[PDB]
């Protein structure tokens, strides 16, 4: 007698094959999955991947001359940041990686903003009122469980949004991705939990984190559906977060999305474009206008962050606490005095 | 009413859930059982299973869901079985929670309040006993409250789940059931940040907290028959500590000790020490000594009688100070 | 009420010197150690 | 366009269907999975399930009269960890959780040490060199992630041998078990976890800890091998383990095997089933069941005596094993604990 | 040879690596890559990947599978990547490695070693450069190091791997290409648990550890100027103290000042002072100050330049102990 153990893992692997809509030529690869997008909707979201594609160049430029600080790329990624952000609404809330800054501007949070996240001041994390989103988490992890609690928040004011979360391909690893799925899965949830996947984390294989085939089917330990998507695909990815927002929102649960994708021809961008060129829907003329649109926008906040007044030490304990304790009130006069 | 310690938290408890719609309570074996210790008792009977709730068995996850529950409007109140648990829980406590209001320059908060159980002197197993009060004093944005008596106990939970930020509350097991005292009923509130004199005296400040109290309060009847009259500090509050309480009785009686269960190296006993040495050492007749547990992992349960600190270590200390 | 640190306190008291009747020469009526001499 | 996500988690659940052998009544309902025991090893497994059921009995009432501490009950459980145990070589590691007490008693931890540990004593806890075991854990999963580093350890050693470990069905929802299991993926190695599903964590039922349907699919989460099991069964316990074992030894990485058991309905108990199952074979009889009885009472009294007449811990022996050489706090203390007990 | 703090770290580490089979270096990046810092650089070109090797993303892990490994008998020298991330690893180092030994009665035992970098001034992202030596000095069972110098690191990490027991050895990103030392070749050790005098002094003592003694040194400096003499001692091991450094320099002067980076309720100052007020409190001529961060969380990194304790601190606080 011998276990049937290469059969399940085959069995299980059949299970999580690659989702994809839009093959590297811009041609449609699967008709009866092809969402509903109106060509202006088809318009914008190739108008935002292409501004985030110069807001990436532009950042990495502004960190090598010290304009910006702490910034991590997002060059690639446009179809799994920004099409997994166009199936959301206003109400859904979302809990970014530290890597995840366009969905959160996008979802509302000012650029210039954005870059006083990167530069370290402490009113880049000042979100607006009625913007659903927390500043990018820098713990690996630590959004996966509050996401879980989020969804749980929502579903008890009995509301008609989702909490959403990202982590790469080596968040996975940790004991809260973990937690944070079956949390949610456990209370059934609306949460849509987003791994991306880009096969390195720093200098770490993918194949170093995990001997499971895909990151998806992560999902079945929490009991919850997994899907792999082409995460250089706009379509595929729009496809697949809008139904773990229609799957949450129906009390069906949360969903386990893992993108896979390249970060610097497989391009999100190039297969697009010829998605829509094919259409007439897309010009040279209208991408060169997206791109000044992006630089103009892009300075205008730079300058915007620069002339924001440097922080002082009583500025941080007075965000402490709402009421100050004995030791902090002392401090602050210390300080106080320090600054007149 | 007379009460018992865990009843005055369970009665602090209700008027909170009563008072307050978005006040909610979770954590492993609350819900139908009613807790470990009964503290939730006839809670989810009353107010139903959508505001007193069981949780997976998992620490960090319950810290997480109080994050994201509290970014949703409730003011969420969990539970951590026992204190020797709080490792796997230190990040959404201490790296997260401690740090939303800061990190989001004000634009989100945390109205949590975590119970927890600690605690030694009734033989319980492995890492239920320990005192870790310690690690969380040493965390900005964070406050730690320690009861010894029910009518402390109920007041500052109240205030504790009052409170707009995260307030540790920590219930020692010995203390739950071991002696009865007239709470008031209804609502009342003690503030965080406040110690209380619960014996007056003039040639000894000794300071203490949880079960230490007690054992202090005893040491001082034993003392008084010395003719060494102690005066008894409950801090009630660990952090943030009531500098002019503690100062006023040290420059009043002009010699301190300080009385902690946790480990020498661990507590928060050395703060007080410094705290001592830096706002009246002009007062100081003797050197402020401390009280406090071997430094050894916490005792194999046969072994406590002989380690953990009681009213004998006490009456020695403070009589090595009288006569220094 | 007095202020002295406690190196003087203690030369005081085995010295059989009360420090409240004794004139302090430190800084805000700080009782100093050879003051307690000077006492003596 | 629906995804298929109701079929997907419906035929992922189906590739752990539960594992039986024997059923209630001691009828082979899988004999091609049969595994390979002598009629002495029948019989030895049988006597070591009876004798753990008598320690249980015995211990709870012991507990009860004060004369032991901490106990948690095993009754119901003797295939899952008796069986599981027996699967293994004297050179396997055993990590236990506070509950897994009789397998380390079965790999040679001595009663009376078992006992002290009980009570609160650190000889209960002292192994003796050889038996190759960890006094049993008592923060939830962290056996986990150990037994991956013993694993690993025992495979960069090249040692014919693995590591187990135990959890019950609420520990499934730590995020260190999660890691356990899939660093020993990562590293392919030769570890054994095991997932002791009774259905209640205290007063919590499995349906509060996950939504999945199975424990052992969180497997799949590693990419490794699971096993649902009859926890009742002596020998679909012992064929998994064995078969875990075989996988690991051979250097194909770890396995986690899930054993649905009831903790003390009266039908499914592991020693009925056995007992009819080595009955109809004529090789069990009351006699023998009566000499096992009778050996494990004198044995637990014996146990109990010499535990009694361990000498009672001191503070200056509590430090002296907190390092091998004291620093000076301690040595401080040391002294000052010396003399009072001097007296 | 004129070594870097991280070069000498590199050298002991490849030091120990010959020295003993049974070393091994692991963690998140430290194999091919060397190192997110290059302190493990060329370690696995020239050992192997069986004695330097990468680990899945996993704080947590890595600490149990340092445990597993001991047991094994192997000598593990794991990794952290920034100390902000021990709160994962909570459990594992503080729960159970510090235990291990006393939880078996000394059948088992746990000869690890886990480095971190950790600390401030270079502008790090959120959660890199908090100072949390003050959490894992209050575990009994644990030992506790932070080397200031190049020479220092490499006879204290030699030491750190050798012992038998669990070492935490903290270094300090600031200080890892600082400065160059000179440092002998080959193997040499220096005690854990013992301090030394970094400049000479007769009127104020002032102690450190981390970047805050280079700090003390510069304070010191500008102290000499103005005719004031300050011993500066570098603690090397901030569990255990040095008792016998400190107390005899206290004594000697008269006056003292303990300095961290790390916020005032945090870090380890307050034992320190406490010590002091215990041993030497007949040799003060006045009271034990604290140089410490404002009790925030820690600064945005923009704020870092105003928040940091610098020389300019230690040189004001110093005078107001000169001037009680
Ligand atoms: C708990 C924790 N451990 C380690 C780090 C350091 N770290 C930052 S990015 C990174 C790589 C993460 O890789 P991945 O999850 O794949 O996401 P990616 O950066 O590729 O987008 C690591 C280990 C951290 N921020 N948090
Ligand atoms: C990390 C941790 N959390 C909580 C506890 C307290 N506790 C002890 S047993 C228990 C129930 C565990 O149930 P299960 O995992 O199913 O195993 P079982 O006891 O039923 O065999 C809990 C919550 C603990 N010892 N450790
Ligand atoms: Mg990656
Ligand atoms: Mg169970």
């Amino acid at each position: 007698f011998q276990f049937p153990f290469a059969e399940q893992l085959e069995k299980v692997a059949e299970q999580f094959p690659t989702f994809q809509i839009l093959n590297e030529e811009g041609e449609v690869v699967n008709e009866e999955a092809m969402p509903e997008l109106s060509d202006e909707q088809l318009k914008e979201l190739m108008r935002r991947m292409v501004y985030t594609r110069i807001l990436d160049q532009r950042s990495i430029s502004l960190n090598r001359q010290g304009r910006l600080g702490f910034y991590a790329p997002t060059a690639g990624q446009e179809a799994s940041q920004i099409a997994s952000h166009f199936a959301l609404e206003k109400e859904d809330f979302i809990l970014p990686g530290y890597r995840d800054v366009p969905q959160i501007i996008w979802h509302g949070l000012p650029l210039y903003q954005a870059f006083l996240f990167s530069r370290g001041h402490f009113h880049g994390n000042q979100i607006p009122e009625g913007v659903n989103v927390l500043p990018p988490q820098i713990i690996i992890g630590a959004q996966y469980i509050q996401a879980a609690g989020v969804a749980l928040g929502l579903k008890m004011r009995g509301k008609k949004a989702v909490a959403i979360t990202y982590t790469g391909d080596g968040g996975t690893s940790q004991g809260n991705f973990y937690q944070g799925i079956n949390f949610a899965g456990a209370f059934k949830a609306p949460a849509i939990f987003v791994v991306q996947n880009n096969r390195f984390a720093i200098s770490t294989p993918v194949e170093k984190q995990t001997v499971a085939k895909t990151l998806a089917q992560k999902a079945v330990a929490a009991g919850i559906p997994g899907i792999q998507v082409d995460g250089m695909d706009p379509l595929a990815v729009y496809a697949a977060v809008k139904a773990a927002r229609e799957r949450a929102i129906n009390g069906e649960g949360p969903t386990l999305i893992e993108t896979l994708c390249f970060r610097y021809k497989k391009d999100p961008l190039v297969r697009f474009r010829k998605f829509l060129e094919a259409k007439g829907l897309w010009s040279e003329e209208e991408e060169n206008n997206v791109i000044e649109q992006a630089k103009e926008e892009i300075k205008e906040a730079i300058k915007k962050a620069d002339e924001t007044p440097k922080q002082k030490v009583t500025d941080l304990i007075s965000i402490m606490f709402e009421e100050l304790p004995f030791n902090l009130k002392e401090q602050y006069e210390i300080y106080k005095e320090k600054e007149s | 009413a007379q009460m018992t310690m865990v009843q005055a938290i369970t009665d602090a408890l209700r008027i909170e859930l009563k008072n307050d719609p978005n006040v909610l309570i979770f954590g492993e074996d609350v819900g139908v059982n009613g807790g470990v210790f009964r503290a939730t008792e006839g809670l989810q009977a009353e107010f139903g299973e959508d505001r007193v709730f069981d949780t997976p068995l998992a620490e960090s996850g319950i810290g997480g869901l109080a994050i994201g529950l509290a970014l949703q409007g409730f003011r969420p109140v969990p539970e951590i079985q026992f204190f020797g648990f709080v490792y796997e829980v230190m990040d959404s406590i201490c790296g997260q929670m401690a740090r939303i209001r800061y990190r989001t320059g004000g634009r989100y908060h945390m109205p949590i309040t975590i119970r927890s159980p600690f605690g030694g002197g009734v033989h319980t197993p492995e890492l239920h006993s320990d005192s870790l009060e310690g690690l969380v004093a040493q965390q900005p944005g964070l406050k730690v409250v320690i009861p010894s008596t029910p009518y402390d106990a109920k007041g500052l939970l109240i205030s504790a789940i009052r409170d707009n930020d995260p307030v540790i509350f920590l219930e020692h097991l010995k203390l739950y059931r071991s002696f009865r005292q007239e709470v008031p009923e209804g609502e009342y509130t003690i503030p965080i940040g406040k110690a209380d004199i619960k014996r007056e005296g003039k040639d000894i400040t000794i300071i203490a907290y949880g079960a230490m109290v007690h054992e202090s309060l005893k040491a001082a009847a034993e003392l008084e028959k010395e003719g060494i009259s102690a005066e008894v500090v409950d801090l009630r509050t660990v952090q943030p500590l009531d500098i002019e309480t503690i100062i006023g009785s040290v420059e009043k009686t002009g010699r301190a000790i300080v009385v902690q269960e946790a480990q020498r190296q661990a507590g928060i006993a050395a703060n007080v020490v410094a705290e001592i040495n830096e706002r009246a050492i002009l007062s100081l007749e003797a050197p402020v000594l401390r009280v406090a547990a071997p430094d050894t992992v916490y005792p194999f349960a046969q072994a406590e009688s002989v380690w953990l600190p009681n009213f004998k270590d006490v009456i020695e200390t403070a009589k090595k100070v009288m006569n220094f | 009420r007095v202020i002295a640190m406690p190196s003087v306190r203690k030369y005081a008291r085995e010295k059989g010197v009360d420090i409240r009747l004794v004139q302090g020469t430190g800084k805000n009526g700080r009782v100093l150690k050879e003051d307690i001499d000077a006492f003596l």
